Parts: C-alpha cells; structure tokens; sequence
C-alpha cells in the first residue's frame, strides 16, 4: 500500500499558480513599492495570460507576479470585470511557462474532491483539501448575475485569484472569497467560493479581445414572450453586441455603472 | 458514577 | 483517470435532506408568521417522518419543510426529546418521497469519511466532508447525558437536524450543535457533533409511538449501591446495593440505568416490589 | 460495499499518542497539584521516551501521561529545545508500551493525506484529517530557524505535541500549533504546523544523548557574506570580519546545520581563517 | 537575517 495522496494534482497544477502583489504609491516619504494587497493567480497558457480577482489588482500602480520556480515579472493589466470580480494580466515570459491543466469537457459535480492552491497570509504557496460543496450559487452578494462553486477547502486572505483544482489537477475554478461574517457570535467554517472555470474562461477571452467586457416566461417589472429570435434569458441580451436591434425596435448597447 |  | 469524488453518496443521500423553517407569530408588531430559525431535517421513511433537532422547532407556530426537489409542506410536530435534542415532523406526501439510505448493520468507525448535508446560513443545501473524529462522546459535562459522534466536517449554523453520511451514503448521524467559542479563548476549528443514527432511530420510533419519550424513572441518582424517591417508598433501603433490578443482573449501573428507563411506567418491578413511574419533567 | 475510511491509520497510530498534562504546585493556594496546561504526546519507542511540545511542559511540577488504554504515568523531563519547541519525556513502564509507527524511508509529499491525533480541549483523543499543505515552512520573520510541515488537518489547543500521520499510519510530524495569526481582522482557517518526523527524531536522540541540543555558535550574527544586524564575538577572534564574504566552510560550498552540528571545540578552515566552533549560548 |  502507498499513502493516500493528491500529490499528482499538486505536481500537475501548482507550478502554474503564482503569487500576485498589488503595489501602490504612498505618502510615507515616496514609498511606491509597498504592497497594498496580495493574492494568487493562474497561468492560463504559454502566451503569458494569468487570471485573478479584480479586487486583488484594483487601484494598483504595479503588479508583481511570482512563480514557484523563482522567476518574478512586472505584470501588464490587460483587463478586468466588476461583475465577476475577474481580471487578466500578462507576463512577458519566453523560455516557457508552466500552465494549468484545463479540461473543458469536464463537468464538476458536487462531492468532487478539490484542492485550493494559493498564498494565504503570504506564507508561501499552500495546498488545502476539500470537496465541491455546491454549484450555481450567488455567494456573497446583493444578488448579481453569476454562479459560484462553493467549497469547504480552506481559503484565507491571500487565496483570492488562485486555483481550485480536482484530484487530476484540472482547473475547476478561481477562488474568490470566503463567506465573510455571520449573524450571531459565530465564525463560519468551510464556506468558500470560487468562480467556475467555464465563466472564468468566457470572461478571460473577452477581456483579452475587447480590453474589457462587452455586455449588451418573461415580463417587464408588460410581458415579453421572447427575445431576438428565441423564447423568453436576461443573460443573452448581453451576449449580442451593442448597436444590435431586435423585436418593437429596441437597440442594445453597453452596460455601464 | 451513576445517577439513574 | 477519473476525479476522486464522493458525489455518489451525494446523489444517494442528499435528496432526502430538507430545509426546516421555524416560523412564529407577529415578530414585528402585526400577527404574521415570521421565520425565527432555520435548520435541516432528514426524511427517514416513506410515510413522511422526518428527524430534525428539537432546538430547531421549539416555539414554532408553523413548521415548514422544503424538499430539495421543489416541494414544500406544512409539517406536523409529532414530538420531541430535550434530553437528546431530537424532534420528529410528519408531512403528507402522495407522489412518493426521497428517503435517507440507512444500513442498521453498519458500525461507524473512527476515521470513516463522512459528509455533512444541510442548509448553512440558508445559502441553500451544502455538503462538507470530514471524518468521524471520535465516538461515544460528551461525558465530560454530564447533566442530561447522551452519546455523540464527533466530526471535523464543517458544521455551521443551519446544519442542525441534517445528515452525516459515509461514502456509501448511509446515515451515520444527525448533525446537532457545533463546539463554538469555547469560553473567551478562541474559535474551535473542526469540532462538530451528531446524534448516532441508531440512537436517532430508537428515539424516532418512540416519538412516533407516544408523542414523547417515556423514560423509566425510579429514584437513585448519585454522582450497585444506592448512594444519594417515589419508587423507593416501598422496598428500597438507603446505602445498599442491588444485583438484580427486575430480578436480572445487568453487571454494572449504566446498563441498569437504560434498562430501567426502558421499563414502561406502572409495571410492577422487583428491586421487594416497586412499580415504575415516568421520568420527571 | 466498504465505506471510505482512514480507520486503518487510526488503529495503528492512535494507541501511541498520549494525553499530556502539566500540573503545578503553586497554582492554587493549597499547593495541591492542578493542571496549568495540557496537550498531547507521542510514544516513540519502548523505553518510555515520548516526544511532546516544550510550551506544553514548560515550568511544570509534575507531568502526567495518560494512554488510550487507561494507564497513567508520571513523566520525567529529559530535555527540551526552544528552537524547535520539542520536548522529550520518559515514563517508566512495565508490561509493554504502544509505540508510534515509523517509516524512516518515507518522504512526505505535498498532497499526502494526513491525520492529526490529539486531545483538543481535553475532549479526549480525536482525529482530524487534511493533507500536507507545504513543507520547509514558517514565516519570513524568524529568530532561530527550524522548518515545519504545514497542514489543513484541524488542529486546536490540546493537539500540541500530538501526532500527524499519513494513511498508512506512518509518523509524518509532531503537531505544534495552529497559525492563530499575529493580530485581528479574521481567524485563519486550516493553517497548522508540525515538526517533520526526521527533525523530531534527530532532536530527540540528541536530547536523550546529551540532555539538550548542543549547536554551533561561532559568533557571527547578521541580517554568503558577513552581514549587518549585530556585532560578532569569538568568531572574529580568529577571522577578522565586520563586512566580508565567505566562500566554503569546512571544505564545502558556503548552511548553519553543519555549523550547529560541527561539535563545539574543533578548529575549522573557513575560506574567505582558523576559527574553533563554540556552543550556542 | 541569521546568527551563526
């Protein structure tokens, strides 16, 4: 017998999980190299793109990305989205980059064993083990438009933006937050959230293309039987393209504010 | 101990 | 290769775990059912009996049960037990019901992987995994003593009344309270308790049968000699022992404790001849 | 079928981890023994040598070791080490002792499932599971270096000194403490440390042999090359240094492991002087 | 940091 282990998921995925440092300019004298926040990110491919949470790089003058191999790089903010708290970066690294196992044909199920890869309290890269607790959740929100994976894998400050992989090493999600406070005197335990790797990819490619996110039975609160040319959904509207007319004559466009 |  | 996953136990057991809402009258000013507390429950068998925690349905003016499949119901409180913090609800279904896999021959082992299934903070049904950290527990603070199963599967507010199942999906226990905020020290991590299924099964039957648990009480509690009641008023002495209660030696005391409790009130019993009474409220 | 379980690891390892109690004579005003602290311990071999944490037995008047089998012993303190926070006790037993399973050729890996064995909050022996989260650890804010194992297996007060084992029940580390962070704003979940068994073992033999861990204090503190934090001592009494590099110490590319292990009292050739190693304060 |  051999010790039970998820080392395989570690070897396959961890190298691609990097430490992210959001550095801003301060008034301590001229300190412009002070960390503001820090977190994690995932090298998505050989071109140097990295996914991470928006709140981790917001208002930054400089983003450093560190790899478990030692290398460090000045990072380029290529785009971000306030609705998914997602953000893409780019690191000009030739010589090769370790990448995160991806498997678009995989459906994550509840009960699936997972591992959060990150950099809590900047202690260094750490792996935590849990399972997929739930799917299609709003998480911590006034109710927006996105579904999160819920996990009991332990995530702490510094895990934001890092990877949530399965026992095979396949990206399942981008760890976002950990169910903040509670009502009565009790600290919740084991309730974390990640953005499904599918949404994470749709938003990445969009950010990479338009430098940002282009966002466009059923009754208005009259009633709308259908939209464009298909049954009535409040989700498709955005996936059209600003300046597109569809049946009355209504023309959609940007989703500001 | 027992308190039955 | 394939992803290690306990989703099987999830498909098998989770359909049977439900949301319990403890509603009460005018919680603002005007008469209207307000949601006082949340909880979970487990559907035990097809008749519609559901186990949950007593602390969850106390002072409920209206108890509502919501199935994971969409159905909702007003449930009837068939009964509860304080000494075990167990309650039983009944709902009248007709389309059939998802019931919890129960394997009465299975004996839980320390280290068995388990899944806590419940509705934490009303975020919707969630599953968490740990192991059985310990068995035969909570005897270091005996008042209304009981046996518990210990686990490091994340238990949060809202998980009470819910299920603890093994990798196969079998019911191992009913998640009750969580060891939280010791004193002023700190927040204990991964210490959670559940009533062992066997004890929950014996308590439910009692609740379905009599609407309450009828314990056999005599009158000799000192924390088999009687070292300090209504039953000792005809046959029992002071500082003496008793090899056979009901004229059958149960070696120790704890066994005589349960045996006696298992004895229905009124039944004359030879300690001398004393008749059993019901344990005082 | 068969439930997923780490019980096999529990059955082989748990009998060997003990409940350690620290009792004092000047704790109450009646000078009767009272627990001032408690934690866990691990019986290493049959001579009665048990490893535990220093902070658990510090300044005790009596150290009590309780085994899962019911036996209780008074323990002798053979030695401790601030640097690793390891202590080694000795109970005098007859009739045999349960000893921790050890596989000196097993290399712990990040991702290996591990089980923490101990007495959190004195609830009795409890087992929790997680994985090995990291290796070669502990903050970039040291003082005296000794690296740990990091794990997400729930560790609580009382778990200290206890065992962290893999699925085969092999000893991976000695749990030492759950990162309870430096201040407030949040409670860290799942961050715990343990002294790798290889290190724990070496340190124990050194305490057993010499009653304390003799290291190598040459006299060159800094913040390689001679640095800038503090002033030198007996280390400059042979090699003039206040701001100069250092090639290779003792004929090997230059690292304080050897330094501390060189045996105080031996002239050593340091490239880029003939200094003789001295014992740490 | 360090001290030898």
């Amino acid at each position: 017998m051999t010790p039970a282990s998820y080392n395989l998921a570690v070897r396959r995925a961890a190298p691609a999980v990097v430490n992210v440092y959001n550095r801003g300019l301060n008034t301590n004298s001229h300190n412009q190299l002070e960390i503001r926040t820090l977190g994690s990110g995932v090298i998505m491919d050989q071109r140097g793109y990295i996914i991470t949470n928006k709140h981790v790089i917001n208002d930054a003058d400089q983003i450093i990305v560190a790899l478990q191999d030692g290398r460090v790089f000045e990072a380029l903010l290529v785009g971000s989205d306030s609705l998914t708290d997602l953000a893409v970066l780019k690191i000009n690294a030739t010589g090769g980059l370790p990448t995160i196992p991806i498997n678009a044909r995989r459906v994550p199920h509840i009960g699936d064993v997972v591992l959060a890869i990150g950099n809590p309290y900047n202690l260094g890269q750490t792996i935590t083990q849990g399972i997929i607790s739930a799917t299609g959740r709003i998480g911590l929100n006034p109710t927006g438009r996105q579904n999160f994976l819920q996990t009991d894998a332990s995530i702490n400050h510094g895990n934001s933006g890092g990877a949530l992989v399965n026992s095979l090493g396949e990206l399942m999600g981008i760890n976002t937050l950990s169910f903040d406070k509670s009502n009565d005197g009790e600290t919740p335990e084991g309730i974390g959230f990640a953005i499904p790797f599918q949404l994470a990819t749709k938003i990445m490619d969009k950010l990479i293309r338009d430098g940002r996110v282009i966002r466009g039975g059923i009754v208005v609160n009259d009633l709308i039987i259908s939209v464009d040319n298909k049954p009535a959904t409040m989700d498709q509207v955005a996936e059209i393209r600003p300046g597109s007319v569809i049946p009355l004559q209504v023309t959609i466009q940007e989703y500001p504010a | 101990v027992y308190q039955f």
